[PDB]
């Protein structure tokens, strides 16, 4: 299964994805504007801005 | 060489931070710089029962 | 890094337990009518600059009278109302009220910022104002 | 009123009680099932990993609910996180199953 991170329980998939992740909440690893994320559906939403040409999932 | 603009070289008691700004603008100043951060917006959102 | 303008310029250690993909709720109101419906919402209005100048000088917009074009503006703002829940005719209308609103007014291309008419333009009176002086050459 | 602050630099991530006090993932807590039912999927990513080889011991308030049974022979091994994890996940807000 893909595997999680702990701070905002989302579902994160590659070891690249999850550390562009984490620098959302302020910790260094080793774009959009707003993140939001449920807890009892598995459905985030996030928000992109309006010129940008795919919304594949995007606000 | 205009020495009323090079003021922090060439005056031997002048604090790195004296600007003469009104009278004569000046090249060579001390600039701070910076390298911050814009994170998105984000909320983890729970029901209440 | 580059950034582009939106406008026109100048110039196998563990596998932990407890994460799954079945997805038994469903949406109780419906996640993507409400996405739908917060679409429309979202939209800032639109202005208008009637009367306002522009780089030029003079006023831009239409030429028609001031109540004139209040009145046939909340025409077409209730035609537009009638298009959104398709009807013939639309329900909340905006023109036909049983008000008498006879002393309204709205902005247009009849007036300038002076306060004089704009049936010709700013630029084209500057230009006529500095060319009644002129003189030549013996 | 319950809020999960997350663990930084070895620290256990704690929980807030009625009373405002930080407890760790661990002992003998008490749920209503509701508050289960409204977070059911940001608690299982907490809590699942500490019910299984931890020390956290939870009593749902539930008053009434349908059962079922399962019997197994005590010649042989027997675990029931297969059955407990599914039941666990399969919590809803709106239903919970058997
Ligand atoms: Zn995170």
């Amino acid at each position: 299964h893909g595997y999680q991170c702990h701070v905002c329980s989302a579902v994160l998939f590659s070891p690249l994805d999850l550390d562009a992740h984490v620098a959302s909440h302020g910790l260094h690893g080793n774009r959009h504007i707003t993140e939001f994320i449920s807890s009892w559906q598995n459905h985030p939403i996030v928000q992109v801005s309006a010129d940008v040409e795919n919304r594949k999932t995007a606000q | 060489i205009p020495v009323e603009r090079y003021n922090i070289l060439t005056n031997p008691d002048a604090p790195p931070t004296q600007i003469q700004l009104p009278e004569v603008v000046d090249l060579y100043n001390v600039v701070t710089r910076y390298a911050y951060e814009t994170p998105p917006i984000t909320a983890v959102v729970m029901g209440v029962p | 890094k580059r950034i582009p303008r939106k406008t026109k310029g100048k110039s196998p250690a563990t596998a932990e337990p407890g994460t799954s993909n079945c997805e038994h709720y469903k949406a109780r109101p419906g996640i993507a009518s409400v996405q739908k419906a917060t679409e429309s919402a979202e939209l800032p209005m639109k202005n208008n600059d009637e009367g306002t100048p522009d780089k030029r000088g003079n006023t831009k917009g239409a030429l028609v009278n001031e109540h004139v074009e209040a009145r046939d503006e909340a025409d077409d703002a209730t035609k537009k109302q009638a298009k959104d829940t398709e009807k013939a005719k639309a329900q909340v209308t905006y023109s036909d009220t049983g008000i008498n609103n006879a002393n309204e007014l709205s902005r247009s291309g009849n007036v300038d910022n002076e306060g004089g008419s704009n049936q010709k333009p700013m630029s084209t009176r500057i230009a006529e104002a500095t060319s009644a002086i002129v003189s030549k050459h013996p | 009123d319950c809020r999960i602050s997350f663990g930084m630099n070895g620290a256990a991530p704690m929980i807030r009680d009625e009373t405002g006090m930080m407890v760790p993932f661990e002992g003998n807590w008490i749920f209503p099932l509701a508050l289960w039912q409204m977070n059911t999927r940001y608690f299982n990513q907490q809590f699942d990993a500490w019910i299984k080889t931890g020390e956290l011991r939870i009593r749902i308030e539930m008053g009434a609910y349908p059962y079922m049974l399962h019997y197994y022979d005590p010649r042989q091994y027997a675990n029931a996180w297969n059955l407990t994890s599914a039941w666990l996940e399969e919590i809803t807000p709106t239903s919970i199953p058997s």
